[PDB]
RNA sequence: UGUCCCAACGUUGGGCCCGGUGAACUGUACAUUCCAGUGCGGAGUCUGGAGACACCCAGGGGGAAGCGAAGACCCUAUGGA
RNA sequence: CGCUCUAAUUGGAUGGAAGUAGGGGUGAAAACUCCUAUGGACCGAUUAGUGACGAAAAUCCUGGCCAUAGUAGCAGCGAUA
RNA sequence: ACCCUCAGAAGGGAGGCGAAAUAGAGCAUGAAAUCAGUUGGCGAUCGAGCGACAGGGCAUACAAGGUCCCUCGACGAAUGACCGACGCGCGAGCGUCCAGUAAGACUCACGGGAAGCCGAUGUUCUGUCGUACGUUUUGAAAAACGAGCCAGGGAGUGUGUCU
């Protein structure tokens, strides 16, 4: 609820990757960042081996834990943190100054980093976020 | 004979005592212990002219 | 009413151009504290500097960020060495015989601790109408 | 034997020492900390209650192995060391008697300072098996009390 | 015939809470760890990640190659009996 | 570099020595030195000598002390008081 | 001594002696380990050889250290441009000139400023490096060996001969 967001980016039809380097490299700048429509993201590949490896990601675990995202949401969020020294000070702060949302929940209408588009007219093989969630198990809250 | 006047001896190993020569469980005669030998002392032999 | 030091605390030495410049490399640059490795993992190892002579040692070795050894090459510049921080070379002063052929433009004096009042005022007074400054003078109220 | 640790004016203040108490060192930590800063009077009722088992102290750094106290407010463990408390009674009764005779209103008086050491232990020996026998002293507690107008 | 199928309930003394008394083993240091990797090839401490708010009570002992004993086996000594 | 005691030369101390605590300055350093407090009688320097002369270690020796812990035991016995 | 307190020849308080009772009875001095109370710094969302060197926060009576901060200017090793002009390259971009110029560590002078202020000390944060020490070992952080901690003790000496 409210964020202020010096830069809000919008997600959708952006590889994942290369939107959360750039979430990175900005947050760590001082940049509060909001990433919008998560849902719609998506990342290039076989769609049956990158479900394998997410999916192996759910199953990993033991009495310690290894808590992953199941949601768009998260998967966006971790996706990011994995970019950032989330155990250092400075880091933890860039983490937490960033947030991902699913769809948009402000009025302005995000910006789309440069390099981080996918055509889907010359493309057919990635999947979008909410596809993987979808099979992860998500509840389609979107 | 300073430091030598006992029949200390030690137990060897067995109670997780270093060896150390002992007597009504107190250390004797050896250097480092208390109340034994002088390792290199002051001697009567020696001339010092 | 307020305390007071005794003779000339002011005092500054006059020196060459070379002196002074070299005085305040020594200054600037300063040196490493040179103590004992690991004084401060047990308390029977005190500070006084020893050669660490484990064959594994990790100072002795020269592993960045285990201390740095003694070596000639740390010695503060010849014509400064040994100069009080202030440009004199310091005397020590045990009586007021101890003042005769004391430079009070190139040395300044010490009176050393053991001297008691007595003695000290009459050392004090007498150096003072030499031109001298006492590195280590009495405060009177005045 | 201890000397008192804090400077006392001595126009608005009382004194009080128990000396060489064989008791516990561990329990008197406990009540001192907890009464410092009550009033003698308070502080006898408060004693008295933990006598009488329906106070308990605090027990904060002395605490493996002790049991919860719902009474205990911001902590957990805590019990009710009636020796080590009537000790304290003792300690209280003279620094209120000196108060007394010196003009002032005991009872009235903050507890400013309160402060337990343990000045050595009278030692003892217990015979253990295998022959062999072992340590089996008691602590020998100091206190000082320094009560204030307040 | 409760040795077993297959465990149940009960009795007494402990255990648990309170007052009093009051040890010992053990301790290079640090220490909330887990999964992998690496390393003198069997890591709480290295490396990558994961997890982890602090303190306390009871428990049964998975790990600290846990504690206890300068290995009794084996070889070596121009050792002993 | 530092320690003990000797000798020659030469200094300091009840107008407060040594030692100790904290603190300032020098030396690459062994170490030297000063300040404040405590202390209350001894203490140095230079040179030449002297030697039961420098410790972090030896399951080292002796003493003292902490965690362990307000923990185990103060129940178990055909005599349950 | 006396007085108050106390079951009390205990202890405590007040008081007396003495230069000193923090010389009060195992009583000169009174270290370290370590304990109580307390002050500074840190602190219940965060990672472990405990630090070295840099650089920040907070804290600081004097004394024994007195420096340090900003404008400008002087000097100025190695290194060394932007912009603009012209010429190349498919292009990223390069060449020539501007120019070995501007810049460039230290040091200094004028002016202005700081006294918790500069150093330094205590604690804490950040960066870089960092798995004790000694020993055994080809190889030790080692799941190889030693120590709970501290203090004091603890290991090339004498005679004879030779060189
Ligand atoms: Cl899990
Ligand atoms: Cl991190
Ligand atoms: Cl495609
Ligand atoms: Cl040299
Ligand atoms: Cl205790
Ligand atoms: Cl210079
Ligand atoms: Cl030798
Ligand atoms: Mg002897
Ligand atoms: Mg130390
Ligand atoms: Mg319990
Ligand atoms: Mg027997
Ligand atoms: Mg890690
Ligand atoms: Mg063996
Ligand atoms: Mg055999
Ligand atoms: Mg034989
Ligand atoms: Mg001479
Ligand atoms: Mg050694
Ligand atoms: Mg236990
Ligand atoms: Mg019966
Ligand atoms: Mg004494
Ligand atoms: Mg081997
Ligand atoms: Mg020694
Ligand atoms: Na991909
Ligand atoms: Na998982
Ligand atoms: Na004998
Ligand atoms: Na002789
Ligand atoms: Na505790
Ligand atoms: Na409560
Ligand atoms: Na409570
Ligand atoms: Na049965
Ligand atoms: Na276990
Ligand atoms: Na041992
Ligand atoms: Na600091
Ligand atoms: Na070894
Ligand atoms: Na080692
Ligand atoms: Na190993
Ligand atoms: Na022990
Ligand atoms: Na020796």
């Amino acid at each position: 609820a409210e964020f202020d967001a010096d830069v809000i980016v919008d997600a959708r039809d952006c590889i994942m990757g290369r939107v959360a380097s750039q979430v990175a490299e900005q947050a760590l700048d001082g940049e509060t960042v909001a990433v919008v429509n998560a849902e719609r993201a998506v990342i290039t590949g076989r769609e049956e081996q990158i479900v394998e490896k997410y999916e192996k990601r759910v199953d990993i675990g033991n009495d310690n834990g290894y808590f992953y995202p199941k949601r768009p949401d998260g998967i966006f969020k971790r996706t990011i943190r994995g970019m950032l020294p989330h155990k250092k000070q400075r880091g933890r702060e860039a983490f937490e100054s960033v947030r991902v949302y699913l769809g948009n929940p402000y009025d302005e209408d995000g910006e789309v980093l440069d390099g981080t588009s996918l055509d889907r007219l010359s493309n057919i093989k990635f999947v979008t976020l909410g596809e993987i969630s979808e099979t992860l198990g998500a509840n389609k809250t979107w | 004979y300073a430091g030598l006047r006992t029949p200390a001896e030690s137990f060897g190993s067995g109670r997780g005592q270093a060896h150390v020569p002992k007597l009504d469980g107190r250390a004797r005669r050896v250097p480092q212990a208390v109340k034994g030998r002088s390792a290199h002392p002051p001697k009567t032999e020696k001339d010092r002219s | 009413t307020e305390l007071q030091a005794r003779g000339l605390t002011e005092k500054t030495p006059d020196l060459s151009d070379e002196d002074a410049r070299l005085l305040t490399q020594r200054h600037r640059v300063g040196k490493p504290q040179f103590n004992r490795q690991d004084h401060h993992k047990k308390k029977r190892v005190s500070t006084s500097w020893r050669k660490p002579r484990g064959q594994l040692s990790k100072q002795r070795r020269g592993i960045k960020g285990k201390g740095d050894t003694v070596e000639a090459g740390f010695r503060s510049p010849t014509a400064v060495r040994g100069k009080h921080p202030s440009g004199f070379e310091e005397v020590r002063v045990h009586n007021v015989d101890d003042l005769e052929g004391v430079d009070g433009d190139t040395e300044a004096v010490r009176i050393a601790s053991k001297v008691g009042a007595r003695k000290r005022e009459r050392i004090e007074e007498e150096a003072e109408d030499a031109g001298i400054r006492v590195l280590n003078p009495t405060y009177v109220e005045v | 034997g201890i000397s008192y640790s804090v400077e006392a004016d001595p126009d608005t203040t009382a004194k009080a020492m128990l000396r060489e108490r064989q008791m516990s060192f561990k329990h008197s930590k406990a009540i001192a900390r907890e009464i410092k800063g009550k009033t003698a009077g308070e502080a006898v009722d408060y004693l008295e209650a933990v006598i009488e088992g329906d106070q308990p102290v605090p027990f904060k750094q002395h605490n493996s192995g002790v049991g919860h106290k719902s009474k205990v407010d911001g902590w957990d463990a805590g019990r009710y060391p009636e020796k080590a408390s009537k000790a304290f009674l003792d300690l209280l009764e003279n620094a209120v008697g000196n108060a007394d005779h010196q003009g002032f209103d005991g009872e009235a008086m903050t507890i400013k300072h309160v402060a337990a050491h343990k000045v050595g232990e009278q030692q003892g020996r217990k015979p253990r098996a295998m022959g062999r026998a072992s340590a089996w002293n008691s602590p020998q507690v100091d206190v000082e009390l320094i009560l204030e107008e307040p």
